[PDB]
């Protein structure tokens, strides 16, 4: 695990997690207002 | 009568083209303009621009693609002076010296001008609101503006725009270089008022031609369906309005449609008047404001902000010219 | 040769603008 | 019409701050009004290469007089 | 050259000659209502 | 709610980057 | 009123077509803000404004024409005493006050329209007499100042002076020029390069003996149209209207922008270069002179000479006889201004007079226009077009220039647009094309 | 004049106040409302 | 003066094969009966 | 109705509508955006061209921009975290990796814009006209801002995303590309004005002809949107223009669908030669002329004069636009004229 | 100018003032 394998490993990771996070958020939202 | 009939004659709508009063001038002008053009253009003696040296051949029989190919505009020694044929000494004379280049622009714009009136007197004699010639306004103001104004700033028509696909770009940079006319605000808004015009022209283009009610087989052109002359309306408001309405928020849409292409002809045009006004502006040398030196360290060193990269760049072409 | 060709081509345009003008079939009303 | 006598003024302040402060420039590493050419020696400190920068910038800022 | 020049002063001076007239006799008389 | 979320997402920002341009107008 | 009896409100000012009683509260309201701006200009250039430097470094717009009338100026423009500059624009500021508070009366309390209370200002807009009865009135009273200014130009003080023997400044004329031969022939000169239309006027004199004329044919326009009224002629052609006189305004006002850009632009007779900044044409012209006798001076004769471009250094033989400057110059080899012109021999410059011949005040004057060659930004960064940041000025010669010609330009569109909708109004489907019949709709079909 | 040295806003701007009666004319159609 | 020499083939059929397959077409709409 | 009940949610109707492409647009625009302001404000560009405009220098609006990491840093995509930024922030800004920052969220944004201008249409009806005369921005955002640099030596040949930023690009060509001449860039010019006459001169016809539906002079509010008949009569029209130019539209679906396609076919036709001109294949000396040029200094035209032009730009801009090269060039190089 | 900003700020405020003014009293518009 090199610096840069390692510094692109945490992009991805957080990224990836943000992006997922995003989802929740609208997934879960949806649930509560459902008409 | 001959006259009365022969009256009735010109104002009368039946013709193919119609010439109205203003026809009396535009129709013999323009076509005396293209005829002295289209030669002139192919077959130019070498005009001079500076009796000095140069000889320019903008000529087309003189090794020249369309795209270099212009008629230069007459000499400095000539200056601004009216320049007819008969007054010049000799024909070839006359030629030399740029002669063409002021037939042409002369006739052309004393010939753009009566066209401008000649669609309104058609509009008042086919029973139709004239504001047209408003419109049309917008390019005859940047004709005179290159062509005749400009010049009068410089004192000759030299540096009047050389009418041609290359002489055109030789204007625009030169121009460039002394009155940088990129950072002039009214130019910044003719790019607006361009750009709007060309964006608009899509959505508006777009947004009817999304929604077609529908006449046509799928097979069958989607064209055809629509039939010269229906009184129905041809695309749907209610369904386009809501789709540019959801699109963006739906207050903005536009209900009205005589609002609309309203609108959609203020843009462009207001957009085209203020260039012929950044023009106007710098033929009398009151040029863009070019920040310069507008960042400086406590060191008097230059920060050299974008600027002067432009700055210089200009300061290159103006040497380069002369 | 180089000319002639710029000459030809421009010459068809007008020929084409008388042609398209008056010949145009006219698009009648219903 | 009710936290909005207190939220605006509060935050706007702020803003007035890290300039005022000047908290933006080590920031986003801007150049203080000062800062350009260390020593005399005027030439642009221009970062150069790749797998450096984050250690060359170094050396331009480095000097700073 | 000089009878060129004489040339042209006729046939300018005719056509504008010609058109105000066209305005000067009954123009707005030319149109589709009154 | 929805709307809510626009506006104060966005213009708030914009509240806060002004008191960067006017403090700085007086810097120098 | 409302929209309901009317159009929109964006355009709302034509509700006023049929009401009188609003519409010189319009005017006289509208003319006291021009009054008001100008002493306001006056007053606020006055306070920014330095007596020892030239005008035109100033940036001063105004102080000139008032100036250009002779009042404070002294000898060589030397601008004795403000305080009649002062005295005008302070006047006009209480003029106004006056206007606009009459402008407010028509406004509200006057009456709504005026063909009751006064029968003799009431009028309609078709009627073809009671209201040629009002052009002849202001046709009398705009001749009348005509006349005033010769008042100013004869009798009190004296107008300004271009081309003294020395100096250039003030004179109080004596007799003025008026024939045919010279004036109305006058404007029969060719518009284009070495003629000015108007813009030539080489002598003062012939400005007032010209306004002498147009004094007394404004005042046989008055008492002509009072004593008459239109023919058959005029009554089957102009759309007698209430915009179509608007339209006709606007054609003669924008007409009008065109010339007055071209005075300041190029005539130096009317506008002195001195305190009103040289002329473009000038400009380049003097600073060509100033580069001629730096080198002249010194151990050099630029007489006959070939440059690096092969016309010579400076001096060239023009196809006419007479001998110019080179350079750019050479496009402009038509001005003669105050200072060039006796420094001229019978065929262009003589070499060895202008050597001998140069003032204190023409050397110096000729050089201080070489600083100041027309130019600038709208920021003002000046000097030459593309020297960096030195000599920041627009001289004020390029502004109004600019300024009305943009205007000018305007108002011939404004002229072609109500043409249109005066005629149209007159023809009655201005309001669109009538649905029921079109009058395409049963024609010739081509 | 120095008699009237000291007026310094008002003679700073007189000149602006004319644009202002364009402005006032959309408040004066603001009240009103169109 | 020098040019391409086979650049005037170019225009020729770059001008006629477009131009002729818009006309192929057209005649044959006008025989539609 | 796991998935479902998202769905329903995204496509309900609220003051704006958020899409699936919402999703993906929003916080992806927003960025851009979000990221130009700021970059605008406070990075300078100074480490990375050696020139300073940035808001927070003495620089005006016009001037200010956000230019772009330097040459020797290479065609990285400068992640924030990255090998070069390490995950320092401060660095990854000064190296004007807040550029790229722009730029990719900008595109993806500018996708998720094209995106939502479908998913309306498949729930509202109307056809997709729309988002494709909306691809023409696209071909020319992509060719500009991404296929150009990418033919270059690194990012640093790009438009910096400002006012004064993309004159200095535009002269750039003119000098080194020789741009105008460019005949791919000639179809550009006609699609824009073309999209911009014919903008105002359909503007102007069916203003000018109205068949009355109110009273007052004003007919804005004189419009009554309920299932009406054309409100303006085409009949009019056609005979009018062809009598005066010569050629009219019969069609108001042919007319429309022309707008559409002027202004479109006229950005594409541009946006092959910016591609063409990553490579430098740059339309430039036509061989004729030149060889001729070789023949006598005495020939001259309007081309001739250009080369001149478009060789003083270069040598004059050179050694401020690009201090990388560290180019010095003597005074009396300089192609100056007057010789 | 400050002084003198405030003797600006001062010195016309007479529209909006009117109109207000106006407003209240209900005049004639
Ligand atoms: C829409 C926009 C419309 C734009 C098109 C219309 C432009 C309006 C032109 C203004 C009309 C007045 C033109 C003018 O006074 O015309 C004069 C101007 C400049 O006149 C120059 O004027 C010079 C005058 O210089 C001398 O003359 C001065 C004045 O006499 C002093 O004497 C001083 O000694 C010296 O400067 C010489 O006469 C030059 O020969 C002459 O070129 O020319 C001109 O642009 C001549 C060309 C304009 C003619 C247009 C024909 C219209 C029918
Ligand atoms: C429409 C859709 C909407 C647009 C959506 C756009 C989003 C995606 C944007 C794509 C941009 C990614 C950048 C790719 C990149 O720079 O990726 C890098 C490469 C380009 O690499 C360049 O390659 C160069 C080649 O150098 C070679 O030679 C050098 C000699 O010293 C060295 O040896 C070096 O190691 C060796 O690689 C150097 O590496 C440069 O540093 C590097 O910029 O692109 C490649 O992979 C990508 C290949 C496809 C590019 C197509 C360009 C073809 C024209
Ligand atoms: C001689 C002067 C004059 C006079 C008295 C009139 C009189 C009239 N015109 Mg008119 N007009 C004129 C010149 C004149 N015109 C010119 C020169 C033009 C061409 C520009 C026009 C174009 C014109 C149009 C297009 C219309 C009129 C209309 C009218 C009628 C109502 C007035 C109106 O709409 O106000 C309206 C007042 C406003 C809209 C407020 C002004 C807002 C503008 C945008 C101000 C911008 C100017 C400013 C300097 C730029 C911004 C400042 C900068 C610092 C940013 C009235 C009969 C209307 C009509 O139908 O007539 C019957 C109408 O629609 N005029
Ligand atoms: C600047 C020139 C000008 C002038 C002189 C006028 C004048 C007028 N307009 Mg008007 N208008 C203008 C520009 C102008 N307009 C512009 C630019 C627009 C477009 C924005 C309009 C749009 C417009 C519409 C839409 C209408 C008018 C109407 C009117 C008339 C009646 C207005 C009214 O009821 O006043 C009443 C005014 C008040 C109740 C308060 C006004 C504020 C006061 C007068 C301020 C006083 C000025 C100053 C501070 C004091 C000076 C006096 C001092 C020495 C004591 C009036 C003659 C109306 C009409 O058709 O006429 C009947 C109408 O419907 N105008
Ligand atoms: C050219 C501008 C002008 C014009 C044409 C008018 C026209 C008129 N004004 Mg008038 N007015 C004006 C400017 C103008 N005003 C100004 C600037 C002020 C402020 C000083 C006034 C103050 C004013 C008052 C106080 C009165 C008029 C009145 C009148 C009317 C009758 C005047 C008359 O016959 O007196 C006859 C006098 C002679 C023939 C001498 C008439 C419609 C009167 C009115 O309202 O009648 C309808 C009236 O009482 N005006
Ligand atoms: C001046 C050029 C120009 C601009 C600014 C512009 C802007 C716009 N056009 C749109 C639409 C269109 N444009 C169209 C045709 C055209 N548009 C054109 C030219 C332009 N169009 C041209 C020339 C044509 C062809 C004639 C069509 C057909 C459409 C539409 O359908 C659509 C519409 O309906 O309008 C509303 C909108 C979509 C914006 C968007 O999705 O934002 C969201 C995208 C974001 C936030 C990405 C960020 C933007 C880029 C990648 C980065 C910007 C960098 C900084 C933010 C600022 C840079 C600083 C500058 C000074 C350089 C937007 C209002
Ligand atoms: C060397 C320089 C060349 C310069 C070129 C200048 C003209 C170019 C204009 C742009 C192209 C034409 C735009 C309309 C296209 C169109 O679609 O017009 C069609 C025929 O037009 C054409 O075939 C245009 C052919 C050439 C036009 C000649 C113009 C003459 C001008 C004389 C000036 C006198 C002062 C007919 O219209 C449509 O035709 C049918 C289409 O389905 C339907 O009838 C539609 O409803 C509609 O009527
Ligand atoms: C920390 C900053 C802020 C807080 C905590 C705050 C608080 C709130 C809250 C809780 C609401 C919803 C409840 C209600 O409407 O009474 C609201 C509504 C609103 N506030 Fe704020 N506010 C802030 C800043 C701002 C700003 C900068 C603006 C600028 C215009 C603004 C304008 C509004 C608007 C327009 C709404 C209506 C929201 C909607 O219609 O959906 N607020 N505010
Ligand atoms: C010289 C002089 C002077 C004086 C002045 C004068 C003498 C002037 C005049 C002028 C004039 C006196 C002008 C005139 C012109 C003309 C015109 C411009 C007019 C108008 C009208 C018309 C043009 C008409 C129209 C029409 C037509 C054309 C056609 C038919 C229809 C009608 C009728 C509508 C002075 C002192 C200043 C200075 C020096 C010089
Ligand atoms: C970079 C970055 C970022 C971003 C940020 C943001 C998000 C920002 C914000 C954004 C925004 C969202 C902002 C806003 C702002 C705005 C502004 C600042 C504006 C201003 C305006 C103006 C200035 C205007 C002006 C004017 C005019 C033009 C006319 C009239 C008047 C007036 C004055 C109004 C993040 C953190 C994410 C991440 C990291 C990095
Ligand atoms: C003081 C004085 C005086 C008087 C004067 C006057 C009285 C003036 C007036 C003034 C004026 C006349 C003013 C006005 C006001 C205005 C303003 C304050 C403006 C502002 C703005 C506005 C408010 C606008 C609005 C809007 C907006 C904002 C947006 C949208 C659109 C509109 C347009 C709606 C005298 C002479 C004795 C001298 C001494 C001192
Ligand atoms: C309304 C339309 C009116 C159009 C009017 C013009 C129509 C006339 C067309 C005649 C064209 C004659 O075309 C003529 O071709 C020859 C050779 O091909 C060109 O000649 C070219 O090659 C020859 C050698 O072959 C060289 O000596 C010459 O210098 C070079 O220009 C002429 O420059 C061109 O004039
Ligand atoms: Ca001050
Ligand atoms: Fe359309």
């Amino acid at each position: 695990i090199t610096p840069s394998l390692k510094g692109f490993f945490i992009g991805l990771l957080s990224g990836a997690v943000v992006l997922g996070l995003t989802f929740a958020v609208l997934i879960a939202i949806s649930q509560i207002d459902k008409v | 009568n001959l006259w009365e009939r022969f009256c009735n004659w010109v104002t009368s709508t039946d013709n193919r083209l119609y010439v109205g009063w203003f026809g009396v001038i535009m129709i013999p002008t323009l076509l005396a303009a293209t005829i002295c053009f289209v030669i002139a253009f192919i077959a130019a003696p070498p005009v001079d621009i500076d009796g000095i040296r140069e000889p320019v051949s903008g000529s087309l029989l003189y090794g020249n693609n369309i795209i270099t190919g212009a008629v230069v505009p007459s000499s400095n020694a000539i200056g601004l002076h009216f320049y007819p044929i008969w007054e010049a000494a000799s024909l070839d004379e006359w030629l030399y010296n740029g002669g063409p280049y002021q037939l042409i622009i002369f006739h052309f714009l004393l010939g753009a001008s009566c066209y401008m009136g000649r669609q309104w007197e058609l509009s008042y004699r086919l029973g139709m609101r004239p504001w047209i010639c408003v419109a049309y306004s917008a390019p005859l103001a940047s004709a005179f503006a290159v062509f005749l104004i400009y010049p009068i700033g410089q004192g000759s028509f030299s540096d009047g725009m050389p009418l041609g696909i290359s002489g055109t770009f030789n204007f625009m940079i030169v121009f460039q270089a002394e009155h940088n006319i990129l950072m002039h605000p009214f130019h910044q808004l003719g790019v607006a008022g361009v750009f709007g015009g060309a964006l608009f022209c899509a959505m508006h283009g777009s947004l009817v031609t999304s929604s077609l009610i529908r006449e046509t087989t799928e097979t069958e052109s989607a064209n055809y369906g629509y039939k010269f002359g229906q009184e129905e309306e041809t695309y749907n408001i209610v369904a386009a309005h809501g789709y540019f309405g959801r699109l963006i928020f739906q207050y903005a849409s536009f209900n009205n449609s005589r609002s609309l292409h309203f609108f959609l002809a203020a843009w462009p045009v207001v957009g085209v008047w203020f260039t012929a006004l950044g023009i106007s502006t710098m033929a009398f040398n009151l040029n863009g404001f070019n920040f310069n030196h507008s960042v400086i360290d406590a060191k008097g060193n230059v920060i050299n902000t974008w600027a002067d990269i432009i700055n210089r760049a200009n300061l290159g072409m103006e040497v380069m010219h002369e | 040769m180089e000319t002639i060709t710029y000459v030809f081509i421009f010459a068809c345009i007008i020929a084409l603008f008388f042609f398209a003008i008056f010949f145009r079939e006219p698009p009648r009303i219903t | 019409w009710v936290i909005h006598s207190i939220t605006i003024p509060a935050l706007f302040i702020a803003g007035w701050l890290f300039v005022s402060t000047g908290l933006a420039y080590d920031v986003f590493g801007t150049p203080r009004p000062d800062s350009y050419y260390a020593q005399e020696q005027r030439s642009i400190p221009l970062v150069t290469d790749r797998f450096e920068a984050k250690q060359q910038v170094e050396t331009f800022l480095e000097q700073l007089k | 050259m000089e009878t060129l020049k004489i040339t042209v002063y006729i046939v300018v001076t005719f056509f504008v000659l010609l058109f105000v007239f066209g305005f000067l006799s009954g123009d707005p008389a030319r149109n589709p209502k009154r | 709610t929805v709307r809510w979320v626009a506006v104060h997402t966005l213009a708030v920002p914009t509240i806060f980057f002004l008191g960067a341009i006017a403090a700085m107008q007086f810097i120098q | 009123d409302q929209e309901s009896s009317g159009f929109a409100w964006w355009a709302g000012n034509a509700r006023l077509i049929n009401l009188s009683g609003k519409l010189l509260g319009a005017h006289v309201a509208h003319a006291g803000l021009i009054v008001f701006w100008a002493g306001a200009m006056t007053l606020f250039e006055l306070a920014h404004f330095i007596p020892e430097k030239p005008m035109y470094e100033q940036g001063l717009i105004l102080i000139p024409h008032i100036a250009t009338l002779g009042w404070g100026v002294g000898p060589g423009g030397e601008v004795v005493d403000t305080f009649p500059f002062f005295v005008v624009g302070v006047v006009h500021l209480i003029s106004s006050a006056v206007l606009g508070f009459g402008g407010v009366y028509h406004a509200i309390r006057g009456p709504e329209t005026l063909e009751e209370y006064s029968s003799f200002f009431g009028y309609d807009w078709k009627d073809k007499n009671k209201m040629t009865t009002i052009l002849g009135f202001h046709l009398i009273v705009l001749g009348i100042g005509a006349l005033l200014l010769v008042a100013k130009a004869m009798f009190f003080g004296g107008l300004y002076d271009t081309w003294a023997p020395g100096g250039g400044d003030v004179r109080v004329i004596t007799n003025p020029t008026l024939d045919p031969r010279v004036i109305f022939g006058y404007l029969l000169k060719s518009p284009f390069g070495g003629e000015g239309w108007i813009v030539s006027v080489n002598n003062l004199e012939d400005v007032v003996g010209g306004h002498i004329w147009i004094g007394l044919i404004c005042i046989a326009g008055g008492i002509w149209h009072i004593l008459t009224t239109p023919f058959g002629w005029a009554r089957r052609a102009f759309i007698w209207s209430g915009e179509a006189y608007l339209s006709y305004s606007l054609g003669a006002l924008s007409m009008m922008g065109f010339i007055a850009t071209c005075f300041v632009w190029f005539n130096n007779t009317v506008y002195p270069s001195e305190f009103y900044g040289p002329t473009g044409p000038e400009a380049s012209q003097a600073q060509a002179m100033t580069f001629l006798i730096r080198d002249q001076k010194l151990g050099a004769n630029v007489g006959s000479a070939q440059g690096p471009t092969g016309l010579g250094k400076y001096l060239m033989r023009s196809p006419t006889g007479e001998i110019i400057f080179g350079g750019e110059t050479m496009r402009f080899w038509d001005f003669r201004g105050p200072w060039l012109e006796p420094l001229r021999g019978p065929n262009g410059l003589d070499l060895n007079k202008i050597k001998n011949d140069i003032q204190p005040w023409q050397e110096r004057r000729a050089a201080e226009y070489m600083t100041h060659a027309p130019l600038g930004s709208l920021n003002s960064v000046g000097g030459v077009a593309t020297e960096i940041n030195s000599v920041n000025f627009v001289s004020p010669r390029s502004w109004l220039a600019t300024s009305h010609f943009v205007l000018a330009f305007f108002f011939l569109v404004g002229h072609l647009w109500h043409a249109g909708r005066a005629r149209a109004a007159a023809a009655g489907f201005e309001k669109g094309i009538d649905r029921e019949s079109e009058p395409v709709l049963s024609m010739p079909s081509l | 004049p120095e008699a009237y040295a000291i007026f310094d806003p008002l003679v700073d701007v007189l000149p602006v106040i004319p644009v202002l009666f364009l402005a006032l004319a959309f408040v004066w159609q603001a009240a009103v409302g169109f | 003066m020098e040019v391409n020499q086979l650049g005037l083939i170019a225009t020729a059929l770059f001008v006629l094969v477009p131009s002729v397959f818009l006309i192929i077409l057209y005649v044959q709409t006008e025989s539609q009966q | 109705g796991w998935f479902d009940i998202l769905d329903d949610w995204l496509k309900r109707d609220r003051f704006v509508f958020v899409g699936w492409s919402g999703i993906l647009l929003f916080p992806c625009a927003y960025l851009a955006l979000g990221g130009w302001l700021t970059g605008t404000t406070f990075v300078t560009s100074w480490y990375t061209h050696g020139l300073a405009s940035s808001y927070l220098e003495g620089c005006n609006f016009l001037t200010v921009a956000v230019s772009t990491p330097a040459n020797s840093m290479g065609h990285s995509l400068l992640l924030l975290w990255g090998p070069e930024a390490q995950g320092d922030f401060t660095r990854w800004c000064q190296l004007g990796g807040l550029w790229t920052f722009i730029a990719l969220h900008g595109a993806f944004g500018l996708i998720g814009f094209m995106l939502r201008q479908f998913e309306i249409a498949r729930l509202v009806g109307v056809r997709p006209y729309n988002a494709i005369a909306f691809s023409a921005p696209i071909a020319v955002f992509v060719s500009v801002f991404l296929i150009y640099p990418l033919g270059q030596s690194s990012w640093f040949f790009a438009p910096s995303f400002g006012v004064a930023a993309i004159f200095r690009f535009l002269l750039f060509f003119q000098g080194f590309h020789n741009w105008t001449l460019n005949p791919f860039h000639m179809m550009g010019v006609a699609g824009v004005l073309g999209g911009a006459l014919l903008c105002a001169i359909h503007g102007a016809t069916v203003e000018n002809t109205l068949f009355q539906d109110g009273e007052g002079a004003s007919t804005f509010r004189a419009f009554n949107p309920t299932q009406a008949e054309e409100t303006y009569s085409m009949v009019t029209a056609n005979r009018f223009w062809s009598q005066i130019f010569g050629i009219a539209f019969s069609n108001k679906r042919w007319l429309h669908f022309f707008m559409l396609f002027v202004p479109v076919t006229g950005l594409w036709m541009s946006a092959i030669g910016v591609v063409g001109l990553a490579l430098n294949l740059r339309s430039y000396d036509f061989i004729s002329q030149e060889i001729r040029a070789a023949e006598d200094p005495e020939f001259e035209t309007f081309y001739t004069k250009n080369l001149l032009l478009n060789e003083g730009i270069r040598a004059w801009m050179a050694p401020q636009d690009q201090p990388h090269e560290n180019f010095v060039f003597p005074e009396e190089v300089l192609p100056r004229g007057n010789a | 100018v400050i002084a003198q900003l405030t003797m600006i700020a001062m010195i016309g405020i007479a529209g909006p003032m009117i109109i207000f003014l106006l407003a209240v009293r209900r005049g004639n518009l």
